[PDB]
């Protein structure tokens, strides 16, 4: 099992999915086409902000 | 591929590879039927001569 954590804006949540082309998914981090598994995203406005 | 996401582009080409392959099957089965009639007509000539 692998776990990777980070903090992203609300306008770039969708780019984690494989095949997504965009700014954050081209120069920082992206998943391969045959990715297996999933991600969980939730608001951290109370703590991180 | 240049107009649709590569994550599920396999789905559309699958509808295409199956259809292309299926028509190749039909042509072969036609030749098997025709060859049987020619072989029947070849032996008749081989008997007359």
């Amino acid at each position: 099992v692998y776990a990777d954590s980070f903090v992203i804006r609300g306008d770039e949540v969708r780019q984690i999915a494989p095949g997504q082309t965009g700014n954050i998914a081209d120069y920082n981090y992206k998943l391969p086409d045959d990715f297996t598994g999933c991600v969980i995203a939730w608001n951290s406005n109370k703590l991180d902000s | 591929f240049s107009r649709l996401d590569k994550v599920e582009a396999e789905v559309q080409i699958d509808r295409l590879i199956t259809g292309r392959l299926q028509s190749l099957q039909t042509y072969v089965t036609q030749q098997l039927i025709r060859a049987a009639e020619i072989r029947a007509s070849a032996n008749l000539a081989a008997t007359k001569m």
